[PDB]
């Protein structure tokens, strides 16, 4: 028996904190704190303030417009029946411009509000973007995620917006719809000749599935070091403790090497940024360079081959 | 009025704010959705161009 | 809940498709599976006539199509043709009574256009049809309308401002997926593009859209679904496209495709002048055939029971 | 001739970009990685003199300083460690074997029961008032609204003992949440401190277990300099100290099993 | 060789298994019993992976054998063994490779508890990582299992079991539509946002612009605060990587588990129930 | 809710006015569109 | 009235804070819940074309 | 009715800046959303090809 640090079993409260104080220039905080006894069940209880600034409100603003634009076009989509809409919402979208009119900007009932909401929504995350730079700086802090974000919003401009200016048709981004969206997955690998065959995708995968494997690694052992407050990770790597070394050491006597307090947080770093990185450029080469992996693979002699036991005869050769 | 006389007394059991802040919160839900659904029926009053077909006075 | 919500035990009933370790498999319920064959469940057929008499085109009066058939033949011809296609309704669905030789209703110029449709099928089609053939019960099943008939169908509903979405909604017709709900008039009604697939690794020289793709994912989930199967049943998704990497149904559907082209195109369209508004869609297009109309989600129109021949009467010349 | 199909595509070139760029990610991670616990410890270096330092490949970056803010220090890595005697024996003189504490297991200081030396000054809010204070310390501080008051639990050891009584609660003054239980201890009514992680209640009881030492061995808690605020020394200390019962408290804990 | 701070705590006893009798360490690895049962399953394994890609599937002088790495490739027996062991040359290997590596990953886990016994540390990681074995033996045991054949499970090849996942995903027709898989995708997504979310705040902390010296906790539920209105704050964020990361895996096994043995039809066809519910 | 027995005796006659007042927008609006069109 | 014997004590058993808002809330839902079940069905009273049609009396 | 004697005492019980900043988001957004729904149907103004041709002749 032990506690797992799992979940607070025993909490405490204190007045709120503003945190740390902002320069001149940096905007008052708004909203006054509120605690949820279930937050803290298993977090810092603590709710808000938070900050907008002229940043903040420009990207919350586009957002919310960008939100609009989906939603009610959803709502359009089955006659303004709300019921409907409820009912068929996984399945609802909003499709993109079609191929007829390239990179033109066109009419309302033929894609335009795609193209508003497609603007609006990358306005308002490179906004986003901007906004956490500023909150980052106000604090002396480095620009580490400002440097992921902008791998993942790399990811993102390649799939909706620089794929479809270099292929010169918007009918190629992605179309807002749970449902939808899936399905345009779907196409795309089934378009490019299976995806899976794409080195890059493959790296990408390699990425994702590492970091589920770091983080949950790296945080189970956190918890297991939580004992002698190893999730007090800035002192102990400041300060190395007996947290930071049994943790060291548990994987050192597990897979031969080990890494620390500090260069944990950069394997895991680098881990998910490599994946939204090898991701973009993975559908960077798909139609501009690359029209169809299966085949590059074979041309790369890497498609493995096995005794062909079911075939049929081509109709298109008769 | 057919009420009660004691029923004042149920504003020292649920505070006030929320309740005048939530009516209005929950009415005009109710008004935006039924207003969707008419919309969405036979009683209609914009899907139809009338009395100046303005999607066909100038355009068909 | 939030419901919990779909599903069956184990042990499914499973097939080996393609190489062991490909995972070109297939899954089926088995309980389902039964109550698939009790309902896809043939009608025997009457006894051969022996016949041995004069020609039917001899004896009769208004014998356009089943002419060559001995007197006997044509009216066992007349017999299965009746239980096929309205035994609830008998004789008199398709005749003027007191004249069996009148054209005066509509449901005999129908019947005698469908008799050069399953004749045509059952000795043209083989490619498709093999030798199971084709039967009026494989679409009627003693209905006079094919219970899973088809129209050109508009989706749900749009204001006048905005045009549909083309794709995007709750459809049994693309397997509930999103796709396009409507990927049977443009293949299997007119017969436009369904390859999308490049031949060359490198781009340049394929023009097909994504779209494009999409509507061929739609309508080959609309295929899947009619006979009932998936994928690895014709295919091998490393390519979908691979002929050599596919299986012998891919050919099969391949003609059976450019089929229901021929019976849609030149057998049904040209009856929608006589059939009353009963039978037509909201573009005053006809109730019309796919591979669904006739499988029934059965890989062989009851389970490849073989009818047809068993009525000679059904066979060109 | 329009059609020489050229064999080299972007895609294998942005394929070898990649992993060139990976092969450099790598190695720079193994060097991060080097800024604590280098170089190794073998008889290679010992039997040498020391002639060989063990680093292996790649090799160790050049330090980098932390400064602490509150005129706390200066922090460098990799740095020269002095080194620490091992307060045990070689369970075999062949290399690669383990080492047997010396003396009572959990005195010793060795084993679960090892830790490292820590500064002997406290973390600070960001204010500079130590984080890690007591309630008593902490005015504001306050259990929170539905949660058993641990002051007046009784705590209680491993074999099932009592092993003394809540005193107080430890409080993190810059994230708020108990970090230590305070322990009058029953056998001489002094005061200890118990790491959280080490301790379960049992609200409908108001009992505090604790699976790691046995009630007697509350005895021996590692001491505080002073019993209004602890030092980074002391945490560690205190810690390891519960830590060493997980395979000492017991002569079973020991292992085998079979 | 050892850590500059290792000696320290490299002690005596801990095990499970084998006591004193493989109570040692080799370079920084250690052994125990379990590492001894470990590599002994692991190097059978490997070894055999090795014969395999020797012998090909019809034979070393064929042109399906090879030794090209993207095209190694060991797959199951066909179905038409079911749960017996099969020839040796048609899939048994291939069996064989799949109880050594279950054995060497199970070896594994023991091991790493055994190292937790000794380091006196929680045991959360090898419970973690049984997560992942979890996952395995779903693909290779459980599945095939209540499919009445080992067949079922995936090939051991590079590029061979993508498209194991290939086929097996589109026999559904339209994977993505598979509830389970839904959340699973969620969660490998979301684990990946906090990763980078976390990983990018020490390195932010820790090592600030010039001029500033290491920051605070007051600083690190301030940033993120400041951004998204609340902090989750440092213990928890541990705690949440790692819900998110196993609790990925999970439904990994469970989208998989019920892909087939408990669902036979198209996945989008599930959802049928919430277009029939009697509200529309 | 920390009022006092007669602050919510006030509170709760302004309430009943003005929320009654409400209802008689509503049935003149309800009759306005009944009239127009009905609709039972 | 009462269920019966004492159904007051009940008030010493459960939030009479709660019970209200809980069932408030109830209410609410059901009542959208069964209403979008019966417009949902063959009840339906708005998609009739009764008593007068709507939108072919924006036709003619 | 008109206004209650004492209606002022509603900002003794609702705070003057949400009430305020509440209504101009509600307006806004009403605006916004009315705007765009009439912008959906018949009422559409701005593809109405009055009051003088933009498009010469056809293509666009
Ligand atoms: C359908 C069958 C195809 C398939 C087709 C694709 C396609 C196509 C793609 C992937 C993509 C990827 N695939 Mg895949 N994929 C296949 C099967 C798999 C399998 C598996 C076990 O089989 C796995 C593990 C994966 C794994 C993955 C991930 C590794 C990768 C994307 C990471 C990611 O989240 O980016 C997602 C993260 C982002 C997009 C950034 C998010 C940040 C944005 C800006 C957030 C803004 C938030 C917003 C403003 C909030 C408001 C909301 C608004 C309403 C919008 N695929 C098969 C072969 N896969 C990518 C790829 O590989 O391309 C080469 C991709 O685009
Ligand atoms: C084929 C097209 C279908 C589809 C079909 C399938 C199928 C089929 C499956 C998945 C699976 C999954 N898919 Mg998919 N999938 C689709 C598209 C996607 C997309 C996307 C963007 O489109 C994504 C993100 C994913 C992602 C996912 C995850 C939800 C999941 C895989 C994680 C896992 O298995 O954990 C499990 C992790 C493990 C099992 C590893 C365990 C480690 C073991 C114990 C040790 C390994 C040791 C070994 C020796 C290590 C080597 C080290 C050497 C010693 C050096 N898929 C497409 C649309 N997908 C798989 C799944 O559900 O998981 C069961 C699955 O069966
Ligand atoms: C369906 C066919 C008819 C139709 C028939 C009806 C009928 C029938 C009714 C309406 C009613 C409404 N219609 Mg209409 N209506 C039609 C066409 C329209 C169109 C349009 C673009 O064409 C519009 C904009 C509207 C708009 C409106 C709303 C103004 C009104 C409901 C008020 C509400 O929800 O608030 C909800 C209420 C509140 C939020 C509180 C009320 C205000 C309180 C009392 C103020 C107290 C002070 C408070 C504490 C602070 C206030 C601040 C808050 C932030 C607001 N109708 C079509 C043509 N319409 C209703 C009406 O007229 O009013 C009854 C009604 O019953
Ligand atoms: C389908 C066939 C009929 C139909 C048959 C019925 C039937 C049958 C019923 C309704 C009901 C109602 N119908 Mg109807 N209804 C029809 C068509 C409509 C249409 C329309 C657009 O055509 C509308 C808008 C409505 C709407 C209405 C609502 C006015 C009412 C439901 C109140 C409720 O849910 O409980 C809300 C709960 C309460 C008000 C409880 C009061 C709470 C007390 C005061 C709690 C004390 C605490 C504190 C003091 C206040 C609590 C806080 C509150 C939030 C203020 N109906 C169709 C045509 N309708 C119900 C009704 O009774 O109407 C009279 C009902 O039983
Ligand atoms: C390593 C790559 C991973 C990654 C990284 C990543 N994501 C990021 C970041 C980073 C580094 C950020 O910095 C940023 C962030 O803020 O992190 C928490 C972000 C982000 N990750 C998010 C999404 C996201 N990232 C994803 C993926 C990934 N991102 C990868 C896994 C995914 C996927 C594919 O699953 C998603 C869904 C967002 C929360 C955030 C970017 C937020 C943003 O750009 O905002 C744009 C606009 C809005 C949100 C509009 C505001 C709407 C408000 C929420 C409503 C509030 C209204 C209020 C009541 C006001 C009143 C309204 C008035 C108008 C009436
Ligand atoms: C469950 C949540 C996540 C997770 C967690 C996780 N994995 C873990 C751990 C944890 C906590 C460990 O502590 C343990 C570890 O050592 O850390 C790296 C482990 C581990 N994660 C690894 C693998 C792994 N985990 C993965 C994923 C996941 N693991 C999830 C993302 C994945 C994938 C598919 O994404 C992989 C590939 C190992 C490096 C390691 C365990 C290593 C080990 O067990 O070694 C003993 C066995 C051998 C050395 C090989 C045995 C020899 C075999 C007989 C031959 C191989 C047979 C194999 C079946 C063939 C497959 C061939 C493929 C090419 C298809
Ligand atoms: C004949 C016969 C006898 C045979 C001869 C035997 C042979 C061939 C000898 C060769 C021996 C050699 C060369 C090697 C042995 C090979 C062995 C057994 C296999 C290795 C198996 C192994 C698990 C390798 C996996 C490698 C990888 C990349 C794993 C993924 C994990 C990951 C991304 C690694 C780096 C990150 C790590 C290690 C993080 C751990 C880590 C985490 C997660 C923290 O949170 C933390 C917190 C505070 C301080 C430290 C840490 C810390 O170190
Ligand atoms: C210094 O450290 C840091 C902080 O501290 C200061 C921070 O505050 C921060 C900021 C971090 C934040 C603000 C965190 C924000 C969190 C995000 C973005 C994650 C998003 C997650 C969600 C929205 C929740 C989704 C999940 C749910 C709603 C609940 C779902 C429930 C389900 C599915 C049913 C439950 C059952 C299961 C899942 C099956 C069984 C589960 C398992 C087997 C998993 C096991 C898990 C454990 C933990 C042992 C950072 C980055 C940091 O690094
Ligand atoms: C009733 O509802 C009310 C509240 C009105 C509103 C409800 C709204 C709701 C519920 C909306 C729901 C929306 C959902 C669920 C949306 C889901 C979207 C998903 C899942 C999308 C997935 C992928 C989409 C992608 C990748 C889109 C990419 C698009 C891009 C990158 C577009 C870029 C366009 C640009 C930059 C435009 C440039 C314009 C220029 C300047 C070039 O023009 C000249
Ligand atoms: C047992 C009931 C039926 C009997 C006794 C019967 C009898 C006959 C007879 C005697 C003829 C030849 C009439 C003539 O041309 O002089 C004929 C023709 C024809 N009957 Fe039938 N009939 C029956 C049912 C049906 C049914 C159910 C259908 C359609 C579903 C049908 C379709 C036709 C058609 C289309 C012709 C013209 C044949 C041709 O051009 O080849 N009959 N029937
Ligand atoms: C739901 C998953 C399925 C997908 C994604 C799919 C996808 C495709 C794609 C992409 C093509 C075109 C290849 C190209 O671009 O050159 C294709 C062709 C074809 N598929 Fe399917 N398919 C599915 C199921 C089926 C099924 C069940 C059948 C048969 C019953 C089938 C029969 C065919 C045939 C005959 C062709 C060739 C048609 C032609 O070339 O005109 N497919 N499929
Ligand atoms: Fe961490
Ligand atoms: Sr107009
Ligand atoms: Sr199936
Ligand atoms: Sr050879
Ligand atoms: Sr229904
Ligand atoms: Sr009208
Ligand atoms: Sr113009």
């Amino acid at each position: 028996p032990e506690y797992q640090n799992i979940f607070t079993a025993v909490q405490v409260r204190a007045p709120a904190y503003p945190g740390v104080p902002l320069p001149k220039g940096n905007l008052p905080r708004i909203g006054r704190p509120i605690f949820s006894y279930w937050l803290g069940k298993i977090g810092d209880a603590q709710i808000g303030p938070i900050y907008l600034g002229l940043t903040g409100t420009l990207s919350i603003f586009f957002g919310l417009v960008a939100i609009s634009i989906i939603g009610f076009n959803m709502l359009a989509s089955v006659h303004w029946d709300v019921f409907q809409f409820l009912k068929h919402f996984f399945w609802l979208g909003l499709e993109p411009p079609p191929p007829q009119y390239g990179l033109r900007i066109p009419p309302l009932s033929e894609g335009g509000w795609w193209l508003m909401a497609g603007l609006f929504l990358t306005l308002s995350i490179l906004l986003w973007w901007v906004r956490t730079y500023k909150r980052a700086e106000a604090l002396g802090m480095s620009q580490h995620l400002s440097w992921a974000f902008a791998a993942a919003i790399f990811f993102y401009l390649v799939l909706g917006f620089i794929r479809p200016v270099m292929m010169g048709s918007w009918a190629k981004a992605v179309p807002f719809g749970i449902f939808p969206h899936l399905d345009w997955t779907a196409a795309f690998s089934i378009r490019y000749g299976n995806l899976y065959y794409n080195p890059f995708h493959m790296l990408s995968i390699a990425f994702l599935y590492g970091s589920a494997l770091l983080f949950a690694m790296h945080g189970a052992t956190i918890l297991s070091v939580s004992r002698f407050g190893g999730d007090r990770e800035i002192d102990q790597i400041t300060h190395r403790g007996t947290a930071a070394e049994r943790a060291a050491l548990f994987w050192r006597w597990t897979m031969g090497f080990n890494v620390t307090m500090e260069s944990i947080h950069r394997w895991a770093w680098w881990c998910a940024v490599l994946t939204v990185i090898t991701a973009g450029i993975g559908i960077l080469l798909s139609g501009t360079v690359v029209d169809n992996w299966y085949l590059w693979a074979v041309k790369h002699g890497m498609a493995p081959a096995y005794p062909e036991v079911v075939t049929a005869v081509n109709p298109y050769e008769t | 009025f057919t009420m009660n006389a004691n029923l004042y007394k149920i504003w020292l059991i649920l505070d006030p704010r929320r309740v005048l802040v939530s009516i209005v919160a929950f009415q005009i839900v109710l008004g935006l959705l039924i207003h969707m659904i008419v919309l969405s029926t036979d009683l209609n009053w914009l899907d139809d161009n009338i009395p100046v077909s303005y999607q066909a006075l100038g355009k068909k | 809940s939030v419901m919990l919500l779909g599903c069956e035990g184990p042990p499914p009933g499973t097939e080996q498709i393609g190489y062991r370790g490909v995972g070109m498999e297939n899954y089926y319920n088995k309980r389902q599976r039964a109550l698939s064959i009790q309902a896809n469940q043939p009608v025997e057929s009457l006894p051969a006539a022996d016949s041995t008499g004069p020609k039917a085109s001899e004896v009769y009066q208004n014998v356009q199509v089943l002419k060559d058939l001995s007197v006997g033949e044509f009216t066992r011809t007349m017999v299965a043709v009746t239980t096929w296609v309205s035994p609830k309704e008998g004789c008199n669905y398709c005749h003027v009574p007191g004249n069996w030789a009148s054209d005066d209703i509509y449901t005999k110029v129908v019947s005698r256009r469908m008799f050069e449709l399953v004749r045509a099928a059952n000795s043209d089609w083989k490619a498709h049809v093999a030798e199971t053939g084709v039967t009026c019960y494989t679409c009627h099943r003693g209905n006079p309308v094919p219970k899973y008939a088809w129209v050109t169908d508009p989706g749900p509903k749009y204001p006048s401002g905005l045009k549909p979405t083309g794709q995007n909604y709750g459809s049994k017709t693309v397997a509930y997926a999103s796709l396009p709900f409507d990927p049977l008039t443009p293949f299997l009604d007119q017969a436009n593009e369904i390859r999308i697939t490049g031949n060359a690794a490198l781009a340049g020289s394929n023009p097909a859209s994504l779209k494009q793709a999409e509507w061929t994912f739609g309508l080959m989930m609309n295929i899947s679904d009619s006979l009932g199967v998936g994928c690895t049943f014709c295919h091998n998704t490393r390519a979908f496209n691979d002929w050599t990497q596919s299986t012998p149904k891919r050919t099969t559907a391949w003609y059976a495709i450019r089929h229901v082209r021929d019976i849609n195109q030149n057998y049904i369209w040209p009856l929608n002048d006589v059939l009353p508004a009963s039978r037509k869609g909201p573009y005053g297009d006809p109730l019309r055939v796919s591979c669904m109309t006739c499988h029934q989600a059965v890989n062989k129109p009851l389970y490849g029971a073989q009818m047809a021949k068993d009525y000679p009467g059904l066979y060109k010349t | 001739s329009a059609g020489i199909t050229h064999y080299i595509d972007a895609a294998q070139i942005t394929i070898w970009a990649f992993w060139l760029f990976f092969f450099g990610l790598i190695i720079y991670l193994r060097r991060e990685d080097k800024r604590e616990g280098y170089p190794l410890d073998s008889d290679r270096t010992e039997r040498s003199g020391g002639r060989v330092k063990v680093v292996g490949f790649p090799d160790l970056p050049d330090p980098k300083t932390f400064v602490l803010p509150h005129n706390g220090g200066t922090v460098v890595a990799p740095r020269v460690e002095a080194p620490v005697a091992v307060n045990a024996t070689p369970f075999s003189p062949a290399p690669g074997s383990p080492l047997v504490p010396n003396g009572d297991p959990m005195l010793s200081g060795f084993g679960p029961a090892a830790s490292p030396d820590r500064p002997k000054h406290c973390d600070l809010t960001f204010e500079g008032l130590p984080k890690i204070v007591p309630m008593r310390v902490a005015k504001e501080f306050s259990i929170a609204e539905g949660d058993p008051d641990p002051r007046g639990m009784t705590v209680v050891g491993l074999d099932g003992e009592v092993a003394g009584t809540v005193s107080d609660v430890w409080v993190d003054r810059s994230e708020p949440q108990i970090r230590y239980l305070e322990v009058e201890v029953a056998a001489n009514k002094k005061k200890v401190l118990l790491p959280i992680g080490f301790s379960r209640f049992d609200k409908k009881a108001r009992k505090v277990k604790v699976d790691a030492i046995k009630a007697a061995h509350f005895a021996n808690v590692p001491t505080l300099s002073n019993p209004d605020q602890v030092t980074l020394y002391e945490e560690d200390k205190v810690c390891a100290y519960y830590a060493g019962g997980k395979l000492y408290a017991t002569a079973e804990r020991a292992g085998p099993l079979l | 060789a050892m850590l500059s701070f290792e000696k320290k705590y490299r002690v005596r006893g801990g095990t499970l298994i084998g006591g004193d009798l493989f109570d040692f360490w080799v370079g920084p690895f250690y052994v125990g019993f379990f590492g001894v049962v470990g590599f002994c399953f692991t190097l059978l394994g490997v070894l055999l992976i090795v014969w395999g890609a020797t012998i090909g599937p019809t034979g070393p002088t064929s042109d399906l054998q090879t030794y090209n790495l993207w095209r190694i490739s060991i797959a199951p027996p066909d179905l038409s063994y079911g749960l017996r062991m099969a020839p040796l040359t048609e899939g048994g290997l291939w069996q064989i490779i799949t109880i050594c590596a279950a054995g060497a990953f199970i070896s594994w886990a023991l091991r790493e508890v055994e190292i937790c016994r000794k380091l006196g540390i929680g045991f959360h990681v090898p419970f973690a990582f049984s997560f992942a074995i979890g996952a395995y033996l779903v693909l290779v045991f459980v599945r095939p299992l209540l499919m009445g054949a080992w067949g079922h499970g995936f090939p051991y090849g590079i590029l061979s079991h993508l498209d194991w996942v290939s086929n097996v995903g589109y026999q559904f027709l339209h994977f993505h539509y598979n509830p389970a898989h839904m959340l699973a995708i969620s969660f490998f997504f979301t684990n990946c946002l906090a990763l980078s979310m976390h990983g990018s705040l020490i390195l932010s902390v820790t090592n600030p612009q010039k001029g500033e010296p290491v920051k605070t906790s007051e600083h690190e539920n301030t940033f993120f605060r400041d951004i998204v209105g609340y902090s989750i704050g440092a213990l928890a964020i541990h705690r949440l990587g790692l819900f998110l990361a196993l609790s990925a895996a999970f439904w990994s096994a469970v989208c998989i588990l019920i892909s087939g043995p408990f669902w036979t039809r198209g996945w989008p066809e599930w959802w049928n129930w919430w277009l029939e519910l009697p509200l529309w | 809710t920390g009022l006092t027995d007669d602050e919510a005796k006030e509170f709760h006659a302004i309430f009943m006015q003005s929320m009654y007042a409400w209802f008689g927008l509503v049935v003149i609006a309800h009759l306005l569109a009944w009239l127009y069109r009905p609709w039972l």
